[PDB]
């Protein structure tokens, strides 16, 4: 998150850390046992990090559950970015408390104009390299698809969303991967993928959860 | 006036120094450039320039930039690019930039000679750089196809990889 603010600790419980032996994505959890995320963010194995706030400072109260079943959509391309979707099984469900819950799934699309709420731990510069160890924060806008269509003349499906700012200076970076866009209270983005980081006319790019809710639920208790 | 070209912290690139090859793009299409095995290669050693599907698995093998003179590194000069890694004698040329209408990039190459393959960083028109071929404006760019699943560095002249160097 670059030119976000630092999320005031637990204030978002549904934020989750994907590990490799490092933070590599972020997520969100949807129900007690199941994650959503990016599919561009699949590995073989993925430990869930849960309650999460200092990535680099086991506290105490986290909960570190592995994945047990990691699926990713069946027509996700890599290449035409399409359907950038994943669902994380985890192998225990988790203990919902104050500094980790579920965020709900959406029950209609967001307008554009609708201020969200993007979270993750990636690259806080715009040029350089700076992570921080403590979760980041932005609110943002939805933007319309015309603007969004502008910004990426021909790479935008109609399952992607832009939020962000024309203007540049705010926006998800490298390693906010596969983190929330909450927009009250409902999962309307993934952060997918963007062109350069808080760069003018070039938007964070996020997939359009809405587009997916019978395929989540329906993953969901098939498996 | 001679423009250097800049690491992703402003300072000029140094033919001392390695420096991973990242996208502009992130997350989905970001994926730092590699040397991999190319698909039924009967080299012993890894012999092609990949990049990642994604930039939030594995780091960029690192590489650095001989220039043809000097020991600084500008825009539109000529240069051999090696990736700089742990290897034996035998796979040293394996580690060097060559070129096999789509050509794809390989590693085999030669440094600083007249059979070697030398390659040209040019600002790119969007934010930060393409690399060049030139064949000692008749230079070609650049960029990627899609080889066996995997995004494979190659000669495309519409839609260049526009990259940036981050120091080891
Ligand atoms: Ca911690």
């Amino acid at each position: 998150i670059v030119g976000g603010y630092t999320c005031a600790a637990n204030s978002i419980p549904y934020q989750v850390s994907l590990n490799s032996g490092s933070h590599f994505c972020g997520g969100s959890l949807i129900n007690s046992q199941w994650v959503v995320s990016a599919a561009h963010c699949y590995k073989s194995r993925i430990q869930v990090r849960l309650g999460e706030h200092n990535i680099d400072v086991l506290e105490g109260n986290e909960q570190f559950i592995n994945a047990a079943k990691i699926i990713t959509h069946p027509n996700f391309n890599g290449n035409t970015l399409d359907n950038d979707i994943m669902l994380i099984k985890l192998s225990s469900p988790a203990t919902l408390n104050s500094r980790v819950a579920t965020v709900s799934l959406p029950r209609s699309c967001a307008a554009a104009g609708t201020e969200c709420l993007i979270s993750g731990w990636g690259n806080t510069k715009s040029s350089g390299s700076s992570y921080p160890s403590l979760l980041q924060c932005l609110k943002a806008p939805v933007l319309s698809d015309s603007s969004c269509k502008s910004s990426y003349p021909g790479q935008i499906t109609g399952n992607m969303i832009c939020v962000g700012f024309l203007e540049g200076g705010k926006d998800s970076c490298q390693g906010d991967s596969g983190g929330p866009v909450v927009c009250n209270g409902q999962l309307q983005g993934i952060v997918s993928w963007g062109y350069g980081c808080a760069q003018k006319n070039k938007p964070g790019v996020y997939t359009k959860v809405c587009n997916y809710v019978n395929w989540i639920q329906q993953t969901i208790a098939a498996n | 006036l001679p423009k250097p070209v800049l690491d992703t912290n402003g300072k000029k690139l140094n033919p001392n120094s390695s420096y991973r090859i990242i996208s502009t793009f992130w997350g989905a299409l970001g994926g730092d450039v590699y040397l991999g095995k190319s698909p039924n290669s009967d080299a012993p050693c890894p012999d092609g320039v990949f990049r990642y599907n994604s930039d939030v698995g594995p780091s960029g093998t690192p590489v650095r930039f001989i220039p043809l003179s000097g020991a600084n590194i500008f825009e539109d000069q000529l240069l051999n690019i090696q990736f700089n890694i742990p290897t034996v004698k035998l796979c040293v040329s394996y580690t060097i930039w060559k070129v096999g209408r789509t050509m794809l990039l390989e590693t085999g190459g030669t440094i600083g000679q007249a059979d070697s393959s030398y390659f040209k960083i040019v600002k790119s028109s969007k934010f930060g750089y393409n690399l060049l071929y030139c064949p000692l404006n008749f230079c070609a760019k650049v960029g990627v196809v899609i080889q066996n699943g995997k995004r494979r560095l190659a000669l495309v002249n519409e839609n260049p990889l526009d990259v940036l160097f981050q120091e080891v």
